[PDB]
This record gives structure tokens, C-alpha cells and sequence, in this order.
């Protein structure tokens, strides 16, 4: 009875289930992508979705693009800087969301260079005509195998733009959805206190 | 495919920019193109990793976080006979010729020993503590007399290692029938962990023998 | 367990370090050889006589 | 000094061209944008003017420091500083030492050093340990002045050993050598920590040592130290000695 | 309650949608 | 065509190097440092 | 004697050709005014002996060189402009500096551009450093850049939405270049 | 760059343009090499 009434009601209960760290096989990534288009779905209101691209309108430039899977993309033996796992440009912004993987000596190799961000953006300014003068790109890590609240709350501030009232209007379950970091590894920490904190770089 | 790296040097990654020569140093080498290849670093010591840093926050405060420029430190080079025993025949020679510095190899039980006679008050200082090939021993005197006056190994040869039980320790600590703070035994655990013989017998336990000095 | 797999995480990240540190010195060949082409070169030009 | 400071703390100004004269805040003082004139003459924006808000307070400042007796650099900015941190104007202190930073009057050690001085007086090791990781992270190397700072730092907050503890640290992985006012501090430490046993040999030695091997010669703080330790033990060599 | 609540309260199969699904007209073939 | 700049205190110029220490430090060790 | 006042002149006057070709919109009044100092001064490479201006023109060489270079499109044969200079260039063994390479490249606005100006320093046997080498294919990697990125803005607009392609492209970039961004370690002995 | 020219034109769908062919038009122009008869071929596949 009690699981029926759980499937009935929280529709998204894989998600949360998979957000807390339970799901050992695949992870977190699948249900983050299902999570982020399905705020992306109520953000807009004309949403074309495909493989691994889902657009709003034209106007207001609200694409996510699940680039690849940074945990089986990254080899360890390679030498390269840009791996990362989602891309959500929201109107003049653009951010890159990347699960930082478990192995420290591989996270440095996946967080991108300044260079390739400035690239990054060069190419958005080209392919949707958006001006150099407002595009700026913010670099986004989240945790490898679980989300933090604060982790969501931000996602859902920089990526989407929404408070956190309007945030646990939109989904109920966020208001007591209560994650913390486990202190256990300080390395995640700090860099993604760092990267939350670096600025918009913007050209 | 996949070819597994066999030695050391190939395990550790290594260029062998030299042509045939395999165990030419390349510490400076890798040093200098790292160096450049960068300033947000300053030159105190650095750790490859953050939860490698110390717990004592002082020394956390002397130590500085640096991806993979924490690798290759160092300013000295390493200048048979095991290590122990040539860092106990550098300081005796140095201490006898009343220098003040003297390079010695720096290994983990070299460079343990060498905090815990610092700790026991028989060297004034180091320099250049965090380098993994030698550190500098600023030596100690008192009134024209160096502190030192013996330093030698548990190996008197260069062949013989040991194996000094808890009663070895008890023994160590109560020599000659009397209480012996005033010599100093140290031993290496089973844990890594380089101690004198007082905190051995406090924790009830032994190790292998490196040297004794007074 | 985890000394294990922090020890053959360490190997790999050597591993890339590596890499880039021999990417780096295929410059420094690169411009020695630019040197060699010169002197080279002009040497060969008086064997024309 | 600290009327200007108060007013660069309390409203910052601004940097947009011709700005200094349409504001009462900072009046006016009786193409090649100023960014690029400091960039590729190594000019720094507050030796320069373009007629804006902060050149306007650059000179107001400068106008009151040399009206003091310094110099408008570097070298009077940590004499600015640390007489502003020595009596305990630490916020207008260090709102100083940002505007100056950012005006283009790098952040030396030194200028690290006089901002130090005002948790120093007070004792805040906290707050000194915070300056100590301000520097590491803009990528300033610590200086002997700012150990000595932090060593001053625990000594008025009475964690004596720190002190020692310091001294020590730096010598083997800061590979800077002790200076005299270094042994002048541990000695002083030494005067008055009780964490040990043996504070008082170990003063000896350190001064047998400083003397005899370090080559330097004892000066009057030194032997003011090193007496002020030997006056408290009621035991006749030390008397005597 | 907001979960209970907002539970409470709230083509064909053809020739030609599979082609034009494909992009490809009768025509063509 | 230019800001004015008021103030040169002149001691204050007497104090890419990196980039030939480096080079030749390299050079030294791949060459001029061998057996 | 007369040869150098000659060569006095013809920098001067290549030297009031840079300012009058400062807003030169038009491609052809530039081409044909840049062709016709050729001819009027005879730098053609049949004049070896003290008669040749070029070995004269120590600096303003620099800059024709680089005036003739935006040939975008109606040549009328304009590519034997940029080969004579670089056939003088060649024969007196002047080195390029990595600065003018940079800027002459600048100019150029297509990647078939930058492809015919780099065969034609092949084709002549020019001078430059390894720097100067980097710096041109580097340039040429952004051209491709650029261009794959206006293809791809011009397909945005008939299509209403970005394609697969066209955000990998974005992530991505172009593909394998002697200068990836990916890797940005590599590059800084030769760049100072 | 005939057979450039030819990928241009079987690539209709995989980035298909008229100005990569203009581009492509371009490298025979002004890289100083004679064009052929496959070439005459690839530029007629390319225009239909």
C-alpha cells in the first residue's frame, strides 16, 4: 500500500531517490537531465525536445544540450581540459554543468580552461547572433555521486534564474529536501566553493 | 592494447629526455617545465592535493595548496651504505669538523630521525625540511662543544638490519640499570611512524632499530 | 581499499603530467631545430663553390 | 588621514572619467584610456588623472601625506597603514589599503605587515592568520616582517609556544634564516611561557647560539630579554649570570 | 497536502504519419 | 590625447625573465649538464 | 646616387600610402593603386643591382607588403601582387617578425585567403621564425573557426533552433588544429 | 579539392553549403592549379 501510494503521488520520486546518492548503478546524471528539462519545460512555453537537445523559443535563447558523460569520457592516462557533462544557455547566459568525478587527479582535467570558456562563448556568439558585449559564461561543478541542497538551490538560481520561494513553488519537495556535503572530502569542497565563487567571465 | 609501466621511474612518469640513459636524474628538468608552465604561488611548500594538508593550523598556514606544482620541490640534491647509515656518517663527520649545515639524504625514516632529534634537542634546525631527495641539518652547539657527541646506526655495518621487540624498548629505556632519557634510540613501527624509545615503551610497542644518538 | 585505489589514482594522474610535460618539450626541440636549419643551411650554401 | 579615510571607506569612489568635479564628495584639488596608460607605461592609475572621482581623492590623499612628512608610494601607504592600525582605526586601515591596491599601489609583504599591526595590538591571531592566507591567495610570497607579525600576533594573544613554534616553521620550510628581531621575540616569548619545562636553559643555548655561531652581537633588547628572563629564577647561577 | 491535492484535482497510427514522422512522402518511394 | 598624470616619484621604476631563466635552466639540464 | 633619393622617396611615399589607405572600402581603388607602384618603381626581382628600392625600403617594405593583402574577391589577377613582393622578400632574404605576420594575416577576412597568402610564402622561400609560424596557424585555425560558426549561424535561422551539430560545434569547436584550446599548455616556449 | 568538392556535394544533409562550395571554388582560383574535367563533374553534382 505504502508503495503505491509513493509511485501515485511523487511522481518524481526517482529523482529524489537518485538525487540523495541510493543509485549505485548509473548515478545521479540521468535524473539531473530529466530534473533540468522538466524546469526547462515549465520555464518555457514552446519546448521542441530531442535526443540530447531540448529548445524553448527562438527569442530567448533556453537550450539545454546534454554534451556527454564526463565519468566514462574521461580516460585517465589523456591530456585535456574540457569535459563536461550538460550546456544550458538561458537568454544572454551560458553555463556549464559538469558532476565532478571521484577521481581528484582527473577533476582538474575536467574543470575547462579559461581559454576554452572564451572559446565556448566565441562560438554561442557566432552560431545565435547573440552580441559578444553581453554573453558570459559561468562554470558550474556539482558533486559526483549525490546533490547537495545548496548544490540544487544554486542550479536552480544561476541556471534558471528563480528564488528559492519561487523555486519550492514550483516543486514541492524541495522545501525539505535536506542534503548536506558529506565533510568526509574536502577536495570537492573547496574547488567547487572556488568555482561557485569565480565570477562571470564575460566576452 | 594496454602496456603496464614496469619500473619506478615509469610508474612515477617519466620523460627520459636524455637518449639512453634511464636513470638520469630529471628532477631539475621536470622542475624548470612545470615551472613555466604556468603567479598565484608563492614559494613556501606545497601539497599536490587539499586533505594532504597538515592538521596543525600553523603549519597549515606555511603550507600552500598547488595541483601538480607541489611535485619536484627542492633546492639540494642527494649528495650501499644505507641511508641511515650514511646520514649518521655525514652529521658525525660535519659535527667533528663544527660546521653548520649539513646536507643529508631525506627518506622517510632519515627524515623522521631527524624530527626527532630535533624534537630531543640535538639539532638546532633544517633547512629545506620538504624535499624529498636531502634536506639541510643546521646543526647545534653550546660553548665551542656540539651538542652531538655520538650519532651511529643500528646497522654498524652497512648489511645487518634489526628487529627491536617491546622488550628490546623497555631494555633501551632502562639501560645499564638506569632511566635513559639521556641517550636516544630510534625506531621505525609497523605503522611508518618514526619514534624514540620513550614513546615506544609509553605504547608499549617496538620496531625496526635506525640508530642512537647523544 | 581506498590506499589501493588512491596509490593507482596517483600512477594515472603521473601518467598525464607526463603528457603534457613531453607536449611541452616538443617545443623546445622545435625551435633547436629551427637553429640547426640555419647554420645548416648556410654551411651547404658555400659548398655550392 | 583619517577623515580622507573614513570618506573612501564609508562612499568609495568612483573611477569614470571627468567625475571629480560634478561630485562635492571629492572636489577638485588646486584616446589612450587611463587602463591602457598604466598598463603599457607601468604608470599606476593613481599616478595618473583623468580628471575622475578617485584620481580626485588619489590627490586629496596624497596632498594629506605629504603634508604629514611621507611620500605618496608604496614606502608611505605602510607607514599610512600601520600608524592608522596602531591606534585601532583597522577599518579605516584597510579601506586604505584596498583603494591604494586598486588604484594601482601594489599590495606588497610590507603593506601586508602594517595592516597586520592593528590585529597584532589587539591579539587576534585569527584575524592575522586570515591577512597570512589574503597574502598566499593574491600570490604574495610571507616575509620575515610579516612572521615577526605573526609572531607579535600570538605573543600579545599569550600562546608564548606559538611563538617558538613559528620561528621554527619558517626556518625549515619558509627557508628564510632568523634575523635579530627574531631572537629578540622568541627570547621575549621565552620570557614568559611555561608550556615547557625548560624555558630557561633553552633561552641560554638560544642566545649562546645567536652569539656564537650566528655571528650577531647582542644589542640592549637582547640583553634586556635575556635579563628579564634570568631575574625571575631565584637560583644563584642565574643570578649571577 | 500540496502532493494529495494536485493529484486529486487534475492520433493515428496510419501509413502517413509514420512517413511524414520520417520525413518521406508516398511520392517519393 | 592623454590623461595628465601628476605625480612621478622617479625611484619608484629602479626595481619574460622568467621565460629565459626557465628556457636555459631546460637547455642546461638536456644538454650542458650531461656525462 | 639618384638610387637613394629614390629610395628616400618611395618610402615616404609608401609611408603617406599607409594613412590613404586607411579607409580604403573599396577593394579595387587599393589593388590597382598598390599594383601601380610596382611598375612605377620596377621592383620587379630583374632588377638585382642598386637600381632595386626594396633592399632601401627597410620598414616600409613592411607595410606594402601588407597593404595589397584583402583580395576577396574580382583578383584580375591580383595574387601576382603579394608573389612579386614575396619574390623580393625571398631574394633578399628579409625575416618576417612574428608583429607583421600577425598583422598581415589580420587583414585577411576568408579562410581560402589566408590559404592562398600562406602557399604563396611557401611557394617563395620567405624567412620567419618558429614564433611567426605558430602565430600564422593560429590564425588560420580561427579563420576556419569563424567560418564554420557563420555557416552554422546562417543554417540557425532557417532551422528556428540550433542543430546537434551546431551546439557540438559550439562545445567542441573546430576539430584537430595545431593549436587546440583543450590544450592550452602547449605553445607558451614558443609565445613570450 | 575535386574530391572536396565532391564530399560538398554528397553532403547535402551533413553540412551541406553553397558558400563552402564558393570557398571551395575559391581554392582553384587562387591556389595556382589547373582545374580538370572531374572538376568541371563536381562542380555541375555541387550546383544541382
Amino acid at each position: 500500500e505504502l508503495v503505491a501510494h509513493i509511485v501515485r503521488n511523487y511522481s518524481q520520486i526517482d529523482i529524489i531517490y537518485d538525487f540523495l546518492g541510493f543509485n549505485y548503478s548509473e548515478g545521479y546524471r540521468s535524473s539531473l537531465r530529466r530534473y533540468m528539462e522538466y524546469l526547462q519545460c515549465k520555464t518555457a512555453e514552446n519546448v521542441r525536445a530531442s535526443g540530447r537537445l531540448v529548445t524553448g523559443d527562438k527569442g530567448e535563447h533556453n537550450i539545454l544540450f546534454d554534451y556527454c558523460v564526463s565519468r566514462e569520457s574521461l580516460v585517465s592516462g589523456d591530456s585535456c581540459q574540457g569535459i563536461i557533462d550538460f550546456l544550458y544557455i538561458n537568454g544572454n547566459d551560458v553555463t556549464l554543468i559538469i558532476i565532478a568525478s571521484d577521481n581528484p587527479w582527473l577533476r582538474n582535467r575536467q574543470l575547462p580552461h579559461r581559454r576554452q570558456m572564451e572559446g565556448i562563448a566565441r562560438r554561442v556568439c557566432f552560431v545565435l547572433g547573440i552580441p559578444p558585449s553581453e554573453v558570459r559564461i559561468r562554470n558550474l561543478l556539482l558533486p559526483p555521486t549525490y546533490l547537495d541542497k545548496g548544490s540544487i538551490v544554486r542550479l536552480n538560481d544561476i541556471v534558471f534564474r528563480l528564488s528559492n520561494e519561487q523555486s519550492n513553488l514550483l516543486i514541492p519537495w524541495l522545501t525539505n529536501y535536506n542534503k548536506e556535503l558529506d565533510p568526509k572530502d574536502v577536495d570537492y569542497t573547496a574547488l567547487a566553493k572556488t568555482t561557485n565563487e569565480e565570477e562571470w567571465l564575460t566576452l | 592494447g594496454h602496456r603496464l609501466l614496469h619500473g619506478k621511474r615509469e610508474r612515477e612518469g617519466s620523460l627520459f629526455a636524455v637518449a639512453n640513459d634511464v636513470k638520469r636524474d630529471e628532477r631539475l628538468l621536470r622542475q624548470q617545465l612545470n615551472a613555466l608552465l604556468e603567479t598565484p604561488l608563492v614559494d613556501l611548500p606545497g601539497v599536490e592535493r587539499r586533505r594532504d594538508l597538515p592538521a596543525d593550523p600553523i603549519t597549515r598556514l606555511f603550507f600552500q595548496h598547488k595541483g601538480d606544482h607541489a611535485l619536484y620541490y627542492g633546492t639540494y640534491d642527494k649528495p650501499l651504505y644505507t641511508p641511515i647509515y650514511d646520514f649518521c656518517h655525514r652529521i658525525r663527520e660535519a659535527t667533528e669538523q663544527r660546521k653548520r649545515f649539513v646536507v643529508v639524504p631525506s627518506t622517510i625514516e632519515t627524515r623522521g630521525c631527524a624530527r626527532v632529534m630535533h624534537d630531543h634537542g640535538l639539532v638546532a634546525g633544517f633547512r629545506d625540511f620538504h624535499n624529498d631527495r636531502a634536506f639541510a641539518v643546521e646543526l647545534k652547539y653550546f660553548q665551542g662543544d656540539s651538542t652531538i657527541n655520538v650519532i651511529e646506526p643500528c646497522s654498524y655495518d652497512g648489511r645487518t638490519e634489526f628487529e627491536w621487540s617491546p622488550k628490546m624498548m623497555r631494555r633501551l629505556l632502562n639501560t645499564h640499570g638506569i632511566h635513559n632519557r639521556l641517550v636516544v634510540y630510534i625506531c621505525r613501527t609497523a605503522d611508518n611512524r618514526i619514534i624514540d624509545h620513550i614513546h615506544a615503551v609509553k605504547e608499549n610497542i617496538g620496531g625496526r632499530g635506525l640508530m642512537m644518538v647523544h | 581499499e581506498k590506499k589501493r585505489i588512491e596509490a593507482r589514482q596517483m600512477m594515472d594522474g603521473r601518467q598525464a603530467l607526463k603528457k603534457k610535460h613531453l607536449d611541452l618539450l616538443r617545443e623546445f626541440h622545435e625551435r633547436q631545430f629551427f637553429f640547426w636549419y640555419e647554420r645548416a643551411s648556410e654551411r651547404l650554401q658555400n659548398m655550392n663553390l | 588621514l583619517l577623515e580622507i579615510g573614513n570618506k573612501l571607506l564609508r562612499s568609495p569612489p568612483s573611477p569614470e572619467p571627468l567625475s571629480g568635479k560634478a561630485s562635492k564628495l571629492y572636489p577638485p584639488v588646486g584616446r589612450l584610456r587611463a587602463e591602457e596608460l598604466s598598463a603599457k607605461y607601468n604608470v599606476p592609475m593613481a599616478y595618473i588623472d583623468d580628471s575622475s572621482e578617485a584620481s580626485n581623492a588619489s590627490k586629496s590623499l596624497a596632498l594629506v601625506m605629504e603634508d604629514v612628512g611621507l611620500e605618496f608610494t608604496e614606502d608611505g601607504l605602510t607607514v599610512v597603514i600601520s600608524a592608522l592600525s596602531r591606534q585601532g582605526y583597522g577599518t579605516i586601515g584597510r579601506a586604505i589599503f584596498d583603494f591604494a591596491s586598486t588604484m594601482g599601489l601594489g599590495p606588497s609583504a610590507e603593506m601586508y605587515k602594517a595592516l597586520m599591526k592593528y590585529a597584532s595590538r589587539r591579539g587576534d591571531v585569527n584575524e592575522s592568520m586570515a591577512l597570512i592566507e589574503e597574502m598566499k591567495g593574491n600570490g604574495i610570497t610571507p616575509r620575515i616582517g610579516n612572521w615577526h607579525e605573526l609572531m607579535y600576533t600570538f605573543y600579545k594573544a599569550k600562546d608564548y609556544p606559538a611563538v617558538s613554534q613559528i620561528v621554527d616553521n619558517m626556518k625549515m620550510y619558509a627557508n628564510i634564516e632568523p634575523n635579530e628581531v627574531t631572537f629578540v621575540l622568541q627570547l621575549k616569548a621565552l620570557a614568559k611561557d611555561n608550556s615547557q619545562l625548560n624555558s630557561l636553559p633553552e633561552a641560554i643555548q638560544l642566545f649562546d647560539q645567536m652569539e656564537n655561531v650566528y655571528g650577531f652581537i647582542a644589542s640592549r633588547p637582547h640583553y634586556d630579554a635575556m635579563m628579564f628572563h634570568l631575574s625571575q629564577s631565584p637560583r644563584p647561577e642565574m643570578r649571577l649570570r | 497536502r500540496r502532493l494529495e491535492e494536485a493529484q486529486t484535482s487534475p492520433r493515428r497510427r496510419t501509413l502517413e504519419d509514420v512517413l511524414k514522422r520520417l520525413g518521406k512522402t508516398t511520392r517519393d518511394l | 590625447e592623454h590623461p595628465a598624470i601628476w605625480l612621478w616619484y622617479p625611484w619608484r621604476m629602479n626595481p619574460h625573465m622568467p621565460q629565459r631563466r626557465a628556457l636555459k635552466n631546460v637547455h642546461g639540464a638536456v644538454f650542458n649538464d650531461l656525462t | 646616387y639618384a638610387a637613394m633619393e629614390l629610395a628616400a622617396e618611395a618610402r615616404r611615399e609608401i609611408h603617406e600610402l599607409w594613412l590613404s589607405a586607411e579607409t580604403a572600402l573599396e577593394r579595387e581603388k587599393r589593388v590597382q593603386q598598390v599594383a601601380a607602384l610596382i611598375e612605377k618603381y620596377k621592383l620587379d626581382p630583374s632588377t638585382p643591382r642598386e637600381a632595386d628600392v626594396s633592399r632601401g625600403l627597410g620598414d616600409a617594405f613592411d607595410r606594402l607588403l601588407l597593404l595589397c593583402l584583402p583580395l576577396g574577391k574580382t583578383d584580375a589577377k591580383g595574387t601576382d601582387n603579394l608573389e612579386r613582393l614575396m619574390h623580393l622578400a625571398g631574394r633578399n632574404g628579409r625575416e618576417l617578425s612574428v608583429r607583421t605576420i600577425q598583422h598581415l594575416f589580420a587583414r585577411t577576412d576568408s579562410f581560402a585567403e589566408a590559404l592562398a597568402v600562406f602557399y604563396t610564402m611557401r611557394r617563395c622561400h620567405v624567412a620567419m621564425n618558429m614564433e611567426a609560424y605558430y602565430s600564422m596557424l593560429y590564425s588560420l585555425q580561427r579563420l576556419e573557426e569563424e567560418g564554420w560558426g557563420q555557416h552554422f549561424r546562417n543554417e540557425y535561422e532557417e532551422n528556428g533552433a540550433p542543430s546537434e551539430q551546431a551546439m557540438d560545434f559550439i562545445v567542441k569547436g573546430i576539430s584537430n588544429a595545431l593549436l587546440p584550446e583543450n590544450k592550452p599548455w602547449l605553445g607558451r616556449v614558443m609565445f613570450q | 579539392i575535386n574530391s572536396l568538392l565532391l564530399a560538398n556535394s554528397n553532403a547535402i544533409s551533413s553540412n551541406g553549403s553553397l558558400s563552402m562550395t564558393e570557398e571551395l571554388v575559391g581554392f582553384f582560383t587562387l591556389l595556382k592549379i589547373r582545374p580538370n574535367a572531374d572538376t568541371e563533374i563536381c562542380v555541375n553534382l555541387c550546383r544541382d
